[PDB]
Order: C-alpha cells, then structure tokens, then sequence
C-alpha cells in the first residue's frame, strides 16, 4: 500500500525534564499556574490535528517552559520545597493530606516571596 | 394488628417503603447532581480562537466561566 | 504471577505434608482398615446409590437469585453518573422485583416442603 | 489473529461435539451446555477487551445470566423426568414412539 | 555414639509426643459409660491431659472397652477395632469387660474381652472409680514412656 | 525478599492454628466450669505442639472405594485455597495489592465449600455423602445473604478496595452506619466458617463428622487446621470490614497492635459463642434463613443505595 | 419483518449500543474510531452493494485496523528473518540497550 | 508534558525501529522498507510490537504486562 | 523465560476443558468444570481484565455447585467411572489431548495454521494496549452500563428472571 | 477468674503480630526504605514507570531528587 516517513533523530532532541515523578506531582497546581498557558496550543494542536510527529515544535516549547519552571523554582524561594516533596513522596501513593504544614511553608515562602 | 404478624418482615417492609418514598422529597439530589457532574475524569480541552464569544474564558483563573466555590461554602 | 507465586508455594507445602504423611513415620499394613464403615456393621452395598432429595426448588432459587445477585454487583459504579433518576430507579426496580418473586414463591409455599 | 483465539473456537468446537454426542445422562449434557456457554463468554469477552469497546460490555453478564437461567430451567426438566421414572437415562425415553 | 545418641533422643521425642495426648473414642456399652461420663465431670477432668472425646474410630487413639461385651455386639466390637491408626491400644475398663464379671457364664457374653482383641491395660472395678480409671490411662502413658521403638528398629 | 514474606505469611498461621486449638480448649474448659491442659507442657503449649507430632505420626490409610485422585486432591485444595486467602489482607500493607478483594473473599470461601463436597464424596461412606449433602444445604443458604450483605457495606464507602477502606474507617466506624446488617452479617459468618453450632450441622453428634467419617488419620490436621484457618479469616475480615483504628500514619506497630486485640477478642467472643447453644436444623435453616434475613437484608440495601442519594454521600470512586 | 417502532416512537433505546463511535459513556475513544468514523461517512445513502463496490477499501482498511492481520504477517517475517540470520551467524545485533 | 513525552518516545521507538527493519530485512527479495499496512496515510496507532519488538524478553515483559499482575 | 503465557494458560484450559466435555461422571466433569473456569478466570485475568473473571468464577462456580447437588440426588450408576476406566471414554480424552498436543506441534513448530482461519502463531502481547493515560478504567465504567444508558435490557432480563422463578414452580407444582 | 487464659491469648497474638510487623520490614527493606508506591490504574502505572525511567539503575525509588534542573 503507500508509503510513510518518519522524523529522523535531528529533530528528536529536546532535553527531558529528568525530575522525578513525586515531585513532579507535587508542585502540579503552580505548575499549571505559571506555565502551562501557552501549551493550550499545543492541545489545540493535539486534538485539531489528531497528529502527533507534527506539533512536536510546540512539544518542545513546552518541555523549555517545564524546564524553565523548575529553573526558577531552584534558583529563588526556597530550599525546604524538597522538604515538601520528599514528604509527599513517602506515603505510598501521592494523598494529598499527609503533608499540609509544608505545604502551607511552601506556599507561605513562594507568595510572599515570588 | 397489622404489625405482628410475622414483625421483623413488617419491619423490613416499612424501611423499604421509607426507601421508596423518601428521595421523592430530597433537598440534595440537585447537590449530587452538581458535584457528580464537576469532578473532570479527562480534559478539558481548548478550542479555536472565538468569533468573540464573551464566555469560556481566556484564562481559568479569570471567573467568567463556570468555577466551583460552594465545596468550603458548605 | 505474584499470588501465582504464592500458589505454588502452597503446593509445595500442600504436596510436602501429603509426603511428610506417606513416607516418613512407619509401615503401611492393610487388608482389613479398608472396609467401608458406617458405624459398625458391614451393610448393603455401598453409596452412589440413587439418593432422593428433599429440596427440589430451593437449588434453582440459588441459581437464580445468584443471577441477580450478578446484576446487583456493579452498585458503586452505578452511583457516579449523571443521570441519578435512570440510576436510583433501574436500581429499586431490580431490588424490588427480586422481592417480588421471592414473595410469590414465598406465597405459595415453594419453600414449605422438605426443605 | 491473537493466537489465544484458536484455542478458545477449539474449546468451543470439542464442547459442541460434547454435547452432541453422550452416552447416558443428561446432566451430563447440560453440563456441557454449561460450559458451552463458559466458551462462549470467554471468547466474547476477549473480543471486547482487544476492541476497548467499553461502552458494550454487556455480552458477558447478560448473555451467561440468560444462559444460567436456561441451565436452571434444564434443571428443573431433569428434576422432573427423574421424578416420573427411576433415573434420567437416554433409555427409557424411547417410549412417545415415533 | 552420635547415631545411637540421635536415635534416643529421636524416640524419646516421639514417645513423649504419643504420651501427650490419648484422645480415645466414647465406646461406651453399659454403665461403666456412665463412669466416663463421670471422668467428663469438672471434679476430674481428662482435658488436663488431652485426653479428648473424639467419636469417629479412624482417628481415637485408644480404645475404652467399657460395658458388657455381648455376642450380638462383638463382631461390631472387634469391626470398628480393626480400623484405627497403626498404633492402637486397648483400656478395659470395668468388671464386664476384663473377664467377665457378674455375667460370667450366661450365654452371649463373651467371657472377657480378652477373647476378641488384644488388652493392654486393665482397670478392674463395678464401677471403676473415676480416679483409678484416670490411673489407669497415667499407667498407660508410663508404657508409652517404655516404647523403646526406634532404639530397637537401629539396633536391628 | 518477596520469599521471605510469603514465608512470614505462611509460618504464623501454623502457630495461629496450633495455640487457637489450645485457646480453644482452655477457654471451653473454664467456660464449662472446669481447667483446661494445665499438667503438660509449659502450662499447655508444647502439648498442641505434641498434637502435630502426634497426628503426623499417625499413618494415614485409604477406603475400599475411594478413588484416590479426588481422593487426595481434596484436602490438599482446601488447605491450599485456605492460605491463598489471606494474600490481600491489609494488614498494614497486604501482600498483592489487589484492586477488588472482598469477591476474592466470596470465591475462596466457596472454594472452601467445594473442598468439603469434595472429601465427602470421596470418602465413599454414606456418612460422608450424608454430611456433605448437609454442606451443600448450608451453602445454598450462606453465599446469597453474606454477598448481599457485603455489597451493602461495600456500597457506601469502600468500593472493593481494602486500602481505601482503611481510608474510610477514621471518624466512626462503619458498625454505626450499619447495626443491625453487622449482626446479620456476623450470623452469616458464623454460618459459612462453618463453626459454632449454633449455625453447623456438620459435626454433630446426630451425625459422626460427616467431612471427616474416614478420610484418614494424616490429612485430618490439614482439614483441621483449614477450618480453624477459616475462623480466624472471617474475624480478621470482620475487623478490617467494619471497624479498627485510625492507624499511626506511616508507622505500623500501633496498627497492627490495634488490630490484633480487637480481632482476637472477636474470635474470643465467637470461641464464647460456640461454647454456649444448641445444635441446629435443617428446614429450620432453610426457613430462618430466607424468610428471616432475606427481605431485611433487600430492604438495608435499597436504603443503602438510597442514602448516597438522600444525603448526597455518594463515594469519592477512584 | 424489521420493524423500526423504535424510530417511529422516538425512543432511542437499542441505537446506543450499537457500533463504536456512540456514546460510550465518558468521552473516551475505542481502539478504531477513526475508521469507523470513515466507513461510516462513506457509506450512508447507499444501497448496501455498492456499498461494497466503493467502499471497499475503507471498510478493509477497519478490517485491518481491528484485527491487524497483515501487520502481524509482516513482524511475523521479520522475526523468522531475524532467527535465520542469528542462526547463521550474520551480525548478531546490538541496537537495544546500547547504541 | 507527559503526552508530550510519551511523544518523543513512541517517535524515537518507531525511528529506530525502522533503521533496526531496514538493517534487518534487507537481504531477503520483496519487502520494501517503511511502507504504510494501511491504504490511507495517517498516524495509525502502533500495537506494542511496533514499538515493543525484539527487545529480548525482559523489556517487553515489564512493559506489556507489569501492571497486569504486579504492583 | 515465558512470554506466551496466555497461550499456555489457554492449554491447561483446552486440557481441563476437553476433559470435562469427554464426559465421565459429572462429578469428574465438575472437577474438571472447576479447574477449566479457575484457569479461564486466570486467562482473562491476566489478559487484562479487572473483575469480569473473578465475578464469572463465583458465578459459574455456584452453578457447578447445584449441578454437583442434582448430579449427587438424582442418578449415578452402581460404580462410577472415571476418564482412564473405559474403552470410549480413554479415548476421547486421550485423542483429544493428541489434537492439542499435535496443534501445539504444528504451531510451534511452524508459522501458521488454516484450518478455518489464518491462526498467527506467537503470543498475545500483539496486538495490545500502548499504554493509555486513562485512569477511567474501561471495565468499571462498562459495568457502570446497564443502569445510565442501559434502560430496557435491565427490565427485560429482571423480567426473564421473574418468568424463570414462576416457571420452575409452576414446572414443579403441574403434578 | 481468667488469670491464667492470658498466656495463651498473649503468645497467639504475638503470632498474630509478627505477619504485619514483618510485612512492614519486609517493604521498608526492599525499596530505599520507601513506603511502597501501589499502583491501582494505569496513570499510576505509567508515572511509575517514567519514575523507574528516569532513574538509571532501573529502580524508580531512587527518585533522583531535584539536581537535574541542569
Ligand atoms: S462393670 Fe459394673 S459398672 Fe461397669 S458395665 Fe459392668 S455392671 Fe456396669
């Protein structure tokens, strides 16, 4: 039948944001918070096309954005945010009332501070 | 009377009467109904730009759509 | 294959104490502990023999309300929907005519009898 | 063509020559009726889950509740027959002479 | 001597494991059933040396020969006696049954239980009393203390 | 490391079994006025102990007609199946995980049922036919009203997840919004753990063990120790299913403490209530059975299904 | 005869569990919806045989898509190519695990 | 981010496992290298064999079926 | 080592279920029932299957169990036979574990079979699931069927049911 | 009075103890000391198995924690 062609790994190089997935979990609502409105185009595309191997340029735009995100998460306010995910991390499968004093230290350090 | 004939089967007769009769009066299906109908299992997606549609707003944080607020409001 | 794991080693304990029963403590003498015992006379026969019940109905009204008991289990996964009318009502009429034919067979004494 | 398939139409195909062709007792017909339906379950359900057709999964629970309904009623026949006779032989049905 | 050293330690272990328990079975013919049923009182109890009612034959431990022995019963008698796990031992207990007793003549007793099976341990009495037959079953377990069965099947 | 667990699954059960047999007995003794095993031993425990020797002992021996393959296969299926249901037990942290565990419960159970048909079928006595006729009487009555019974309780807030259960159970315990299903369901456990009496007819006196007439001397503690294993499975299912303890969170001493006391002290009050009532009957069963639990227990589920619409307490269902 | 009460009535009660693209029951997709989308789409108002004239090709192309016949006769190939080359000894490959 | 991430990977599985067809195959007459199974031209779904080929056993023994019967 | 697992999970239940329908005693045919839908609730279990196995397990189980009943009071011959007793019966069940044995033969040994179908010869894990990101759960929203969309299915076989319970009383009671 | 039935009860609980003491060593033994991630569907599934993706020794409990912003 016809033929079909692939993206060579030219374009299959975006750095992944190698973080774990606890963690990853944890900061999710700041993580759609900040970021996460440009990557609706990304979806638009998703779903308008139903084509994956053609929005990957926006895939790429918003692993930048992810990257970015943690990047600053790192780099200002604060330390004891590791405190906060390794506490969340513990508890079998993520619930979300396990750790709620850290929780509201984090969220206390990021809205004064960021 | 009607009650003892065989009373544990009257019994159970009565609470299933109340049963059958009692969500007809109900303040809280329409509450049930709500929070059954807001819990998202999968996406919700975007869609394309608007022909200025002055709804569905431009960003969920922006109260113009439909958003939840009686959870903590009893 | 983790509880397929813990199946096979509850053969082998199984299978181990089957051994540890045969093999190990003593003789084996026979020719007269196999006789069929009943309670201490020798009778007639054996069993298999054709064996008449007493209940008749009562097995097929395992069967059947078994069946609905199969209709009845998926309840929780009933109670998250939208349509909540459809839901309560398909849900009171399965519950209310298994009632219905157990009042009839209740009735009309399908249970009364060598039972 | 899921490999597992052709054993399952096997398993359908043996139980069918089963129930057609038996020696004396009926119950063990209806036995093979029963797993018949068992085949034909397994089979259906298999289908469903390769297709992720999960809006209809109603082939398995409502086609082994009417089929366990039809064993019941064959139950009961077989209630029946050993009643008005001594045992639920093929012999001793041959009377109603065609 | 480690063989001969294992070996006796061995038997002794398995001799104290048959001497534990003696569940027997409720045999119980005539009134020296009443007298267990007497050994089944809180006064004397048998439960302080497991000696437990267990009325089906394949699993008793002993068997308490107790009521008149008649020739109607004793091919009953002698039927449920010959199956029973391989080690197996016999408690006549009362007057009737070791010998004979009152109805010593008279047709259709058999003139003791000894004619029928092998006897180990005798408690003679009409009735026994409670705490001889309880005597009798610790005189018992003092011939399972003597088994010697290991220690002669190494020996061999 | 997954085999030393099934090992530290598989090893306290024996001992459970082996001092339940001694509890057993002295709690049957100084109920009934009298002292249980207090001579051998240390005051009784190496003489359940010397039970296990003793019966390992004891040369087990085969029938006339017995066919030897069901014949052996059965008790082997029961104590086999009898272990295999304690793999998703949540205490603290069950075994396998499993996403639906109480109609495992239901399955195993009636597996247990067929281990019993079995052996007396293949006893080939006409006691054991007569016994396991009685079983699958008893069994005709016992797995509709507790499968019922369990989907109501299940209903309202567990949804066949156990971990989830154990979420549930920390403001009240689940005996407050279901009394009077708890007592019908505790009857119908003490039915089909086919314990107790009061709820058996399978070791009367009437009859003489109708499961164990002759099977033989050796499997005897296999059927022995499968039924005591099924006393202790539906009391520790009865003390995770209803009731317990808001655990220590992510410390499982305290827990598993907790949840060994109040198990215990149910099995103690089922010892208790075996060691109190008359035997049973058979059309009395049937009767007391349907037309007492039946249209009770039909009528605390559609309450059930309705609460969840009369006070919007529908589950969080993951 | 096929009667079709159900349309007359105006009562949807049998349409709904009929072919995949239906309502199942959140809104989620089958494992073929796109083909049937295009089957479906070829083959309306059309008197079922040239139904199989035209729409041929798409509704084998469904075909292939639930059963995916002739993708596993060609990985099928490529494993039995890939036991007789590593028989005889041709380059036994290193491509998982490493580069 | 995941769908993107299961993106690049399912694209980089199905890259390299062309060059790993084309390598493979490329001896044996008929066969041409990356031609569709399907008539049309669209992004067909693959079936974890596609993906999940030749990679010896263990690889395709926890991703097939590790959520079946483990954890 | 094994990755056709479902496939030989579908053996033992070919061997168990052959067995079975070979017809010995029914108490040997409900040996054989319960070890063919123990594998089969495994089959698909392990296939992907949530509860749907383990609901059919307890249903189909508690059915073998008054089949066990009616085999037990109704009629069984002087000395019941088992499969390795008889002429006919040792050979149907000897010849069909040669047809199984000799297509496990044919499959293993080759590429395809056609005896009514082109059979692929490997193992289930083509064609399969790619991993969706679902947590919907396809089976326990299936079986939340029945009760939103599914309005007439449940009245009519609630309905059959009711038909069923009068017509085994009636059926018993027309004496 | 039940002075003496405690002993009993007491060794038989402790048999009752040590499943669940021993389970719970046997989990805290074998991931890191991590409390064991179950996974009920498969969203978990799948951010367990880009967890055990991300890790490099193919042991996701190792959890690489917040040093490859770089
Ligand atoms: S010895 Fe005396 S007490 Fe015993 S059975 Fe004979 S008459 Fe009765």
């Amino acid at each position: 039948p016809g033929i079909v062609e692939l993206p060579s790994l030219e374009d299959l190089k975006v750095q992944e944001v190698k973080v774990s997935s606890s963690v990853l979990k944890a900061a999710a609502h700041h993580y759609g918070a900040q970021c996460d409105k440009p990557n609706k185009e990304f979806m638009l595309c998703r779903w308008e096309e139903k084509d994956p191997r053609r929005c990957l340029e926006e895939g790429k735009l918003v692993n930048q954005c992810a990257l970015e995100f943690f990047r600053q998460i790192k780099r200002h306010c604060a330390e004891p945010f590791t405190e906060y995910w390794t506490c969340i991390d513990y508890s079998g499968l993520q619930l979300f009332r396990r750790c709620r004093k850290e929780q509201a230290q984090f969220d206390k350090c990021v809205l004064d501070k960021l | 009377n009607v009650w003892a004939k065989e009373p544990v089967l009257v019994a159970s007769f009565a609470i299933a009467g109340l049963a059958v009769i009692l969500p007809t009066l109900s303040p809280y299906t329409k509450y049930s109904l709500m929070i059954n109908r807001a819990t998202p299992y999968n996406y919700p997606v975007p869609l394309r730009d608007d022909g200025n549609m002055p709804d569905v707003p431009s960003h969920p944080q922006d109260p113009q759509g439909p958003s939840l607020e009686w959870l903590k409001r009893l | 294959m983790n509880l397929m794991i813990t199946l096979l080693t509850n053969f082998t304990l199984a299978t181990l104490l089957v051994t540890i029963a045969f093999w190990l403590p003593q003789l084996n003498v026979y020719s007269e502990k196999t006789s069929p015992y009943e309670c201490g006379f020798d009778p007639m026969g054996s069993a298999r023999l054709p064996f008449s019940m007493k209940f008749f109905l009562v097995a097929i009204t395992f069967l059947l309300f078994d069946l609905e008991i199969a209709l009845l289990l998926p309840l929780p996964w009933a109670s998250q929907t939208t349509n909540l009318n459809t839901m309560l009502t398909m849900a009171l009429l399965l519950i209310f005519l298994l009632a219905v034919s157990l009042a009839y067979e209740w009735t009309q004494k399908g249970l009364e009898w060598t039972e | 063509m899921s490999l597992v398939y052709m054993n399952i139409m096997m398993a359908f195909t043996v139980s069918l020559t089963g129930l057609l062709m038996y020696r004396s007792h009926l119950m063990s017909s209806l036995l093979c009726l029963e797993g018949m339906m068992l085949s034909l379950f397994i089979l259906a359900t298999l289908m469903i889950l390769n297709s992720h057709f999960t809006l209809a999964s109603m082939m398995p629970i409502i086609l082994l509740v009417f089929a366990a309904c039809e064993a019941a009623l064959g139950l009961s026949l077989l209630v029946m027959v050993s009643n008005t006779y001594g045992t639920d032989y093929v012999q001793n049905l041959n009377l109603l002479q065609c | 001597s480690r063989g001969e050293y294992v070996v006796a330690k061995l038997d002794d272990l398995i001799n104290w494991a048959r001497r534990s328990s003696l569940w027997p079975m409720t045999f119980g013919l005539a009134c020296c059933a009443v007298e267990m049923m007497h050994m089944a009182a809180p006064r004397y109890d048998m439960d302080r040396f497991g000696v437990v009612f267990r009325a089906s034959p394949r699993q008793s431990d002993v068997m308490i020969v107790a009521g008149t022995l008649t020739n109607k019963m004793a091919p009953a008698l002698r039927k449920v006696y010959d199956q029973m796990p391989e080690p197996r031992y016999v408690v006549s207990m009362g007057s009737c049954a070791n010998g004979g007793g009152y109805y010593h003549y008279s047709y259709s007793v058999v003139r003791g239980c000894d004619r029928i099976v092998p006897v180990d341990i005798y408690v003679p009495g009409c009735p026994p009393t409670a705490e001889a037959l309880l005597y009798g079953i610790l005189q018992l377990q003092k011939k399972i203390k003597r088994e010697k069965r290991l220690r002669i099947w190494y020996r061999r | 490391m997954f085999m030393i667990n099934v090992l530290t699954l598989i090893i306290p059960i024996l001992l459970a079994v082996a001092f339940l047999t001694l509890v057993e007995r002295k709690v049957l003794g100084y109920m009934q006025f009298r002292k249980g095993p207090n001579v051998v031993g240390p005051y009784g425990l190496l003489q359940p102990i010397a039970d296990a020797i003793k019966l390992f002992i004891k040369e087990p021996l085969r029938p006339a007609t017995s066919s030897i393959s069901m014949f052996i296969l059965a008790p082997i299926l029961a104590l086999t199946l009898a272990l295999t249901m304690w793999i998703p037990l949540p205490m603290p942290y069950p075994l396998i995980n499993m996403n639906l565990g109480v109609l495992f419960m239901l399955a195993m159970s009636s597996l247990a049922v067929y281990s019993i048909l079995w052996s007396g079928w293949a006893s080939n006595s006409k006691y054991a036919l007569i016994g396991a006729l009685r079983a699958v009487a008893q069994t005709i009555s016992y797995e509709v009203t507790l499968a019922i019974i369990l989907l109501s309780v299940l209903l309202m807030n567990g949804s066949f997840t156990l971990s989830t259960l154990i979420i549930t159970q920390e403001q009240v315990w689940l005996i407050f919004p279901a009394w009077p299903l708890a007592m019908m369901w505790f009857i119908s456990t003490l039915a089909e753990t086919n314990r107790a009496p009061f709820d058996l007819t399978e070791g009367e006196s009437e009859l003489v063990s109708g499961f164990n007439v002759e099977y033989a001397a050796g499997p005897f503690a296999l059927f022995f120790m499968a039924e005591y294993a099924n006393i202790i499975m539906m009391n520790i299912f009865t003390t995770t299913l209803f009731l317990g303890a808001f655990h220590n969170p992510y410390m499982p001493e305290l827990y598993t403490i907790n949840f060994t006391i109040k198990s215990l002290l149910l099995s103690i009050t089922f010892l208790w209530i075996r060691a109190s009532y008359p035997r049973f009957r058979y059309d009395q069963l049937m009767h007391l059975l349907w037309k007492n639990f039946l249209p009770l227990t039909l009528a605390l589920c559609m309450w059930h299904v309705s609460l969840p619409i009369l006070l919007s307490s529908i589950p969080p269902q993951t | 005869p096929f009667f079709d009460v159900q349309k007359k009535l105006g009562v949807d009660l049998d349409h709904w569990m009929t072919i995949q693209s239906a309502e199942q029951p959140h809104r989620i997709p089958a494992r073929c919806h796109a083909f049937e989308k295009e089957w479906i789409e070829c083959a309306h108002g059309i008197g079922s045989i040239r139904a199989e004239k035209e729409c041929k090709i798409e509704f084998e192309d469904f075909r292939e898509c639930l059963l995916r016949q002739k993708t596993m006769k060609r990985l099928n190939a490529i494993k039995r190519q890939r036991d007789k080359l590593i028989k005889e000894g041709k380059y036994t490959p290193p491509p998982h695990h490493s580069g | 981010l995941l769908q993107a991430e299961k993106d690049r990977r399912v694209l980089q599985m199905l890259r390299e496992n062309l060059e790993e067809e084309a390598t493979i195959m490329k001896d044996v007459p008929g066969w041409k290298v990356g031609e569709s199974v399907f008539h049309t031209t669209r992004w067909v779904t693959p079936m974890m064999g596609e993906l999940y080929g030749l990679r010896t056993g263990e690889e395709i023994l926890s991703s097939t079926y590790g959520f079946i019967w483990y954890t | 080592m094994m990755t056709y697992i479902v496939f030989i999970l579908s053996i033992i239940f070919v061997m168990g279920f052959v067995g079975f329908s070979s017809k010995p005693s029914p108490i040997y045919g409900g040996l054989g029932l319960i070890v063919s839908g123990g594998v089969g609730c495994g089959i698909v279990l392990n296939f992907g299957g949530s509860f749907l196995g383990l609901m059919v397990f307890l249903i189909y189980l508690g059915g073998m169990m008054v089949v066990f009943g009616y085999t037990t009071a109704m009629a069984t011959e002087q000395y019941p036979e088992v499969w390795v007793s008889n002429k006919v019966v040792l050979g149907t069940f000897i010849t069909g574990l040669l047809m199984e044995f000799l297509m496990v033969y044919y499959v293993l040994k080759d590429k395809e079979v056609e005896i009514v179908f082109k059979f692929n010869g490997m193992g289930d894990w083509v064609i399969y699931d790619t991993g969706d990101s679902g947590f919907f759960s396809e089976e326990a929203m299936g079986i939340a069927a029945l009760y939103s969309y599914g309005t007439w299915l449940v009245i009519v076989t609630g309905w059959s049911l009711l038909i069923g319970v009068v017509v085994i009383m009636e059926i018993t009671r027309g004496n | 009075m039940w002075f003496e039935v405690l002993p009993g009860i007491a060794v038989m609980g402790v048999c009752l103890f040590i499943p669940g003491m021993a389970t719970a060593r046997i989990h805290r033994f074998s991931n890191g000391g991590r409390e064991k991630r179950v996974a009920h569907y498969s969203y978990q599934w799948y951010l367990m198995e880009r967890d055990r993706r991300v890790s490099g020794v193919n042991r996701y409990y190792v959890s690489k924690g917040l040093e490859n912003i770089d």
